[PDB]
C-alpha cells in the first residue's frame, strides 16, 4: 500500500497518447468522383447531414 | 484503409437512398487533409513555383 | 521543364503532395470554360491577362 | 497571392495581428472618396499615384 502508491503513480497513458497523436491527423474533407474536382452532392449531404 | 471503408459506407449509404449511380460509383473515394509537416513559406514557394 | 523542355503532364505526378487522381482532374479540368478558370489560366502577376 | 490568384479579401484574415473587425472596418472604407484615401490607394513608391 506504500510501493502499489508508487505504482500507481508511474502509470501513464502511453497507449493513449500514441492513438490520440494517429486519431488527430485522420480527417476527411471531401467525397469527388474520378476526374471531378467537385464533391458528389448526394453521398456528400449525406455525409455532412449525419454530422 | 479507412477510405476504403469510408468509400464503402458512403456508396452503400447511397444505394439506401436510391442513387443507383452513387451506388456502384467503386471510382469515386473520399479525400483527406494533407498531414504533411511543412512550413507554410516553402509549401506556397513550392506551389507557387510549380 | 524551364531548361530541358520536358513535359510538365509528366513532372506534375513527381511532384510530392500530388496524386495521380489529383493529377486525371487536373488533366480533365484544365481548360474549362469557366471565368475563374480561364482568369486562373492567364493569370499574370499584376491581375488576369489574356483576352 | 501573386502566383495562385487567391483572393486577397480572404487572406486578409490569415495575416497576424488583423481581427475579423478590422478585416470588416478595412471593407467598409475601402474605396471612400477622402483624397488621403485615394492617395494611399493609388500610392506608387515615388508619390501618389492614379488620378
Amino acid at each position: 500500500r506504500e510501493k502499489r502508491a508508487l505504482l500507481k503513480l508511474a502509470k501513464t497513458p502511453w497507449l493513449g497518447l500514441v492513438v490520440t497523436h494517429f486519431t488527430q491527423a485522420l480527417f476527411v474533407d471531401g467525397y469527388r468522383a474520378e476526374g471531378s474536382k467537385e464533391n458528389a452532392k448526394g453521398p456528400w449531404q449525406t455525409w455532412n447531414a449525419n454530422k | 484503409t479507412f477510405g476504403a471503408a469510408h468509400n464503402q459506407v458512403l456508396r452503400l449509404a447511397a444505394h439506401v437512398e436510391g442513387d443507383t449511380e452513387g451506388a456502384r460509383d467503386f471510382t469515386a473515394s473520399v479525400s483527406w487533409q494533407d498531414t504533411s509537416v511543412r512550413s507554410l513559406a516553402q509549401a506556397v514557394d513550392a506551389y507557387g513555383k510549380a | 521543364a524551364t531548361m530541358l523542355g520536358m513535359p510538365k503532364e509528366f513532372l506534375w505526378g513527381l511532384i510530392p503532395g500530388i496524386t495521380k487522381t489529383d493529377v486525371e482532374a487536373m488533366r480533365q479540368h484544365f481548360n474549362d470554360d469557366d471565368e475563374m478558370t480561364q482568369m486562373l489560366l492567364w493569370w499574370t502577376p499584376n491581375g488576369p491577362g489574356g483576352e
